[PDB]
């Protein structure tokens, strides 16, 4: 690349800085000038015909980017041009294409093929270097306007399906999922049939790692209220396990995926978490030690160390007396009706106190 | 990886924008300056800035780079925080005059980092769009530059942006400080009632049918997070603790007032 | 003919057990060296820095020793490029040097001279730091990660690699008692592993207690110390019990010291001021369980409110 | 060291109007205002580095540095009583280091032990039952006793109550001054 | 309103003026004699409303030594270039002390207000004021 800041007419000045391009590129570059203004064949040429063998060109590829925005069908020649980005197998100068074509800044996110084009490209381009900074680039305008063309919605649904295993992580998996599942849930992909495999994904997010705390991030907003519990999946499987505390209530509910996953550590984890919670919410946010001994069916020292497992769960987060005040505040598992009736008695308790507190402090203010 | 992602300035950049813009030396429409700050090599964390002499029009623009070095000399002396990362202008984005000030700053010639402040009657458009200029090959014309966006972040001294929070209280209606903490109780009250009016509609929406969607285990998670720290669960020995603290704190200020009287009885017996 | 005139002044003094005039000599070598930036600073300075190391190893705190050893780690690896040592045994020796030196002192006992203007020599620490090359006097274990920033984490020898993977990384109530001192008794192997490696161990044992009591103090809040003597099977029974209270009196945590029936609770919370985190800098990785105090009222009430608003 | 670093480590926690102005601070401001120390060599530092641990009582550590290398440097040999002046010194180290946790380290100490205290520091039970009794009446300490059980319940609470009294270290030295103002006036 | 004795005025601190202070809040100088700079505005409607004010950066690491006045007048010529004159309506400070007036700068600002009666001295301290009323106070050595 040499400068583009002359009269525009970027077409035959890209042709100039394509003379130094690939041999397959520059054998069409100056030839295009005889044809037309040549932002159709000569523009698609450096896209069709591969680079010399390095991404030293990209400074010219930014010209080729902004040279089909206004003149050509942008989206048609920007679906390709962003297939070279993986065909090269690098994501740093292919990434400067992705960054300046991210959204709404030289490109103008339509209607949202422009977000997808670079999104699905970047997916193939980088490991997850460019890919991570597109959770904001997506979610910032998810909150203002979701893609009206459900084609673009199921485009990003397939993206958020394979961005499960694309970036090597389990909480990124949860993040990209609880985007996949949330716009699936609210309005998308019903399509009850093509939501079925997505239920098998959402149960993996519930089960493989314990990041519904048991089944709360599947029941709270709409991740089962959409992805139906007692559909053909039996997603209520983990809800039959959610209050019960027994090997049988995970093992009779064990079907032929987690039969071989398998289940021998998370059983005890999620079991003593649902017991910890409903223990706390009963007897009564300050329960006794020998009650928990009999509850969790083991003796003293292990259960006293399961208090430390439960304060790291962040479900029961406070100071632990040895003989009393065992499970404590922060009711982190599902209290689906009890938290709602408590929300009304607490906004009552607020309107009772904090409104009294206004005129109280305002006496000396 | 691309360096053009984000500028994390804070409203002191807008301080030396607006004061400079509204005195201006009658630089009517276009006030411009050279931005000074740090870089995380991905982010651009910035503290301060300054407005320079310009006369930008078609096709005359001046940035006294001798003076920009004079100001940097005085700026680096003021605080060692910053390097001249580029130039910040008022309205607007890519011009043929931007790229003239580009080649003026390719006399300087670190990474070109620009900050364009839209001067329009809008809301949806941001009052600043921070830009870097890659590609950036350029042995040709003036400078082949490509404006890639830097997200506008305010990430510095939190008590400063508490100072800005007060400035945004003055933006609505000043809001002078005599009873700061006195009428921060009125602020704390207003906050606690917005919480109440929030929680009420959340309940009564599901009391009818299909409400409290985005609240159940988020606002409910952060309603038990209210009672996490206030109140203390229900200990009446904690009532006893803090009414015994009332006995302590009253008695701290009690002899503070005994010193108040003693100030006059000490230094004003001087006046006989 | 001057630095070697003063470096024989230094070795002779420290060999004669003369630490006052030894300090005067480590001042003199730098009083001369202050007018020795004019030469391209020589790379046979490992001598000077390993001698002021040996000078600090027992006199000054392992704090200033470890800070000196970091400036060795920087300089004498700039050497390993230029000097060009093909030494993996020295790589083990110098990483364990920099590590073993770090986790020694949680807090300094400056209240014997808080009577009559304490802050003086607490500030003079900066003048000591002038001779090291530092300006800001040294941090604690915060340092160790300021060169785990470098390839310390890989280069360190598997004798001790998986010992800080307990101390700094894996925070446990009871899974460190028989996980530090076991393989530190495996460190004690006498002759071939540089008897230099040894004299870190009495503070290593002390420091391990000073970490993991603040753990079980803010993990549990009432254990009975007829069992706790078994929970931590260190070489001590008596001196460890009066090391429990030594930590309490010298401002690490809050415990009920000398109970007759020997029930030692930790409480909730009752005296949260500065003797909780010893003083302000916490000795507790991601445990820190719920204590309650001032202003949390307003700002937790509006934080929790406005997370979803 | 036995009439100053013991008698006056009681009122040195925010109660300064008993400071005897002729003591070790003749030299304690000297061999502490030095940027470097180690194993002491002189007399005064070898008469200090066991004193500094006689603040962190350590009966072990303080007894072990008045008998380090002095039996050549005139402590044991010279005082024409061969071994007995140490048997005196050791006793006034053993005993004057039980009168320390009493006066210093009593904050969270409510229930304490006075049989095990005899096992720790090895003095005679009566020669410890005497001074542990003395600790209350002689030094008017806030700690209770029923010594048929050989015990001393404390119930001290003074820690953030002596801070507002450390305000009365100076709130007195405001209103103790108005007592002296009008003495001069008329 | 905020009229003074024979000449001197109120000060109006606009929201970007406190930000010109809190950019050097406590950074470089904790327990130092921080002179946060000179406040320059103009004699305007009963309250000399601030335009700009930049921190007069003494030998800033440990102690406080007043700089070359070359910076003062060349910087406030740097302001003259596209902005208002050095209409120095006082000097201002932080200075890790809520609710004080210093002895040496008391003398300095009296002599300042001796040269120009129409001058005030601002003392903005952050929440180190203890929250804690009246963080900003524009004190003056009296008529």
């Amino acid at each position: 690349f040499i400068d583009i800041s002359e009269e525009d007419q970027a077409a035959e000045l890209r042709a100039y800085l394509k003379s130094k391009g690939a041999e397959i590129s520059e054998e069409n570059s100056e030839g295009g000038l005889h044809v037309d203004l040549a932002q159709i064949i000569e523009a698609c040429d450096v896209c069709l015909k591969e680079d010399d063998k390095d991404v030293e060109s990209v400074m010219n590829s930014v010209v080729s980017l902004l040279l089909i925005l206004e003149p050509d069908k942008q989206e048609a020649l920007i679906e390709s041009l962003c297939e070279k980005l993986v065909k090269f197998r690098e994501g740093e100068r292919p990434s400067l294409r992705l960054q300046l074509l991210s959204n709404l800044f030289h490109g103008m996110d339509k209607n949202t093929p422009v977000r997808y084009t670079v999104y699905c490209s970047l997916i193939k381009v980088a490991a997850s270097c460019g890919a991570i900074q597109y959770i904001p680039t997506e979610l910032d305008q998810v909150r203002k306007w979701i893609s009206d063309w459900n084609l673009t919605t199921e485009k990003k649904h397939t993206l958020l399906r394979l961005l499960y295993e694309a970036l090597v992580d389990c909480k990124k998996s949860d993040a990209a999922s609880k985007v996949m599942v949330e716009l699936l849930g609210s309005y998308t992909e019903d399509n009850a049939s093509q939501a079925r495999v997505d239920a098998h994904r959402c149960i993996v997010r519930a089960l493989k790692d314990p990041n519904a705390f048991l089944f709360d991030h599947l029941l709270t907003l709409k991740p089962v209220k959409f992805l139906e519990g007692e559909l053909i999946h039996d997603l209520l499987t983990i809800f039959v396990s959610a209050k019960l505390a027994s090997y049988v209530k995970f093992y009779q509910n064990n079907k032929d995926f987690i039969d071989s996953l398998g289940l021998l550590h998370e059983q005890n984890m999620a079991k003593m978490r649902l017991l910890t919670f409903m223990g706390m919410a009963v007897e009564n946010k300050e329960i006794s030690f020998d009650t928990m001994q009999q509850e969790l069916q083991i003796g003293a020292d292990d259960v006293e160390a399961f208090v430390i497992d439960a304060v790291r769960t962040k479900m029961v987060y406070c100071k632990i007396d040895q003989t009393q005040r065992k499970v404590v505040v922060s009711h982190s598992t599902h209290r689906t009706f009890g938290k709602q009736q408590w929300q009304q008695l607490y906004d009552t308790l607020n309107a009772w106190k904090q409104n009294l507190n206004k005129v109280k402090n305002s006496l000396l203010s | 990886f691309p360096g053009g992602r984000v500028v994390r300035l804070h409203p002191v950049i807008l301080a030396s924008i607006v004061d400079s813009y509204e005195r201006r030396n009658e630089g009517a429409a276009r006030v411009i300056g050279t931005l000074l700050g740090t870089v995380d090599k991905h982010s651009v964390e910035v503290t301060n800035c300054f407005s320079v002499p310009h006369n930008e029009s078609e096709d005359e623009v001046a940035v006294d780079m001798e003076f920009a070095k004079n100001m940097y000399e005085l700026h680096k002396k003021v605080s060692p925080n910053e390097l001249i990362l580029g130039w910040y202008a008022t309205g607007h984005d890519i011009t043929e005059h931007s790229v003239l000030i580009h080649e003026y700053y390719s006399r300087e010639a670190p990474n070109p980092i620009h900050l364009t402040v839209d001067t329009s009657l809008q809301n949806g458009r941001m009052s600043i769009k921070a830009y870097v200029s890659t590609s950036m090959g350029v042995p040709g014309r003036t400078m082949g530059v490509m404006f890639t966006p830097l997200t506008v972040k305010y990430a510095y001294y939190d008590t400063e942006r508490i100072g800005v929070d007060l400035i945004m209280k003055t933006c609505f209606s000043p809001n002078r400080v005599i009873g700061l903490s006195s009428d921060l109780q009125q602020v704390g009250g207003a906050s606690a009632r917005i919480q109440d009016a929030l929680s009420t509609v959340l309940q009564y929406a599901e009391d009818v049918l299909s409400g409290k969607v985005s609240a159940d285990n988020t606002v409910g998670r952060f309603l038990m997070s209210l009672v996490n720290q206030v109140p203390k669960i229900v200990p009446d020995d904690f009532e006893t603790m803090l009414n015994s603290n009332i006995n302590d704190l009253l008695m701290v200020t009690y002899l503070a007032n005994l010193t108040q009287s003693q100030i006059a009885l000490n230094e004003k017996l001087v006046n006989l | 003919m001057h630095l070697e005139t003063r470096l024989v002044q230094l070795d002779s003094a420290i060999s004669m057990e003369l630490w006052q005039e030894a300090f005067k000599a480590v001042e003199d070598i730098h009083g001369l060296f202050s007018l020795s930036k004019k030469p391209p600073k020589p790379q046979l300075m490992a001598n000077y820095y390993n001698k002021v190391s040996t000078v600090f190893w027992k006199s000054g705190n392992a704090l200033f020793h470890a800070s000196t050893l970091h400036r060795l780690y920087h300089l004498s690896r700039e050497m390993r490029k230029n000097l060009t040592q093909d030494e993996m045994q020295r790589m083990s020796t110098r990483v364990l040097l920099a590590t073993l030196s770090i986790p020694i002192t949680p807090e300094r006992t400056d209240i014997a001279r808080l009577l009559d203007m304490d802050g003086i020599i607490v500030e003079k620490q900066r003048r000591l730091a002038t001779l090291l090359g530092l300006q800001a006097p040294p941090t604690r274990i915060g340092l160790i990660n300021d060169m785990v920033r470098f390839n310390v984490l890989q280069y360190v020898v598997p004798e001790v690699k998986d010992l800080y993977n307990w101390l700094e990384v894996e925070f446990n109530p009871l899974k460190l008692c028989e996980r530090v001192t076991k393989v530190l008794n495996w460190v004690r192997e006498q002759p071939e592993k540089e008897p230099e490696l040894q004299q870190y161990v009495p503070q290593l044992q002390s420091n391990t207690i000073l970490r993991l009591l603040q753990q079980v103090a803010q993990i549990y809040q009432s254990i009975e110390f007829s069992r706790l003597t078994s929970l931590v099977p260190f070489v001590d029974a008596f001196q460890l019990e009066r090391a429990i209270v030594d930590a309490a009196r010298h401002c690490d945590l809050q415990v009920r010291i000398d109970h007759t029936s020997r029930t030692l609770s930790f409480g909730s919370d009752l005296n949260y001021a500065t003797r909780e985190d010893a003083p302000i800098g916490p000795h507790l990785q991601s445990m820190p369980s719920e204590q309650i105090r001032n202003q949390l009222t307003a700002m937790s009430s509006v934080l929790a409110k406005a997370l979803e608003v | 060291y036995l009439v100053s670093a013991m008698l006056l480590e009681i009122p040195y926690m925010a109660a300064h109007e008993s400071d005897a102005r002729r003591r070790m601070i003749s030299k304690q401001f000297h061999h502490q205002l030095r940027v470097g120390e180690r194993q002491p060599l002189l007399g005064p530092p070898e008469s200090m580095r066991e004193h500094v641990v006689a603040a962190s009582k350590a009966m072990k550590m303080g007894d072990w540095k008045t008998c380090h290398s002095f039996i050549i440097n005139e402590k044991m040999n010279g005082k024409v009583w061969d071994l007995f002046p140490e048997a005196d010194k050791v006793r006034t180290m053993l005993v004057r280091k039980i009168q320390e946790e009493s006066l210093r380290t009593y904050l969270f100490t409510y229930s304490s032990v006075y049989d095990s205290i005899s096992m720790e520091t090895l003095s005679d039970m009566f020669e410890l039952d005497l001074p542990t009794v003395h600790s209350i009446i002689s030094k008017m300490i806030i700690n209770e006793e029923l010594m048929a059980s050989l015990d001393q319940p404390t119930q001290t609470v003074v820690m953030h109550r002596t801070e507002p009294t450390a305000q009365q270290n100076l709130a007195l030295q405001l209103a103790e001054k108005l007592g002296s103002l009008v003495e001069n006036n008329e | 309103g905020g009229s003074g004795d024979s000449a001197v005025k109120q000060v109006q601190i606009d929201g970007l003026v406190v930000l010109k202070i809190i950019k050097h809040y406590q950074e470089e100088g904790q327990g130092t004699e921080v002179v946060q700079g000179v406040l320059l505005g103009l004699v305007v409607e009963d309250r000399l409303e601030i335009t700009n004010c930049f921190p007069f950066p003494q030998h800033t690491e440990d102690d406080a030594d007043f700089d070359e006045v070359q910076y003062q007048m060349e910087m406030m010529r740097s302001l003259r270039h596209v902005n208002i004159d050095h209409l120095h309506v006082g000097w201002y400070q932080s200075t890790y002390y809520g609710s004080f007036v210093t002895r040496a700068l008391l003398d300095s600002q009296f002599s300042y207000q001796h040269a120009i009666e129409e001058s005030v001295v601002l003392i903005y301290d952050p929440i180190k004021t203890a929250q804690g009323s009246l963080s900003l106070k524009a004190y003056r050595l009296t008529p």
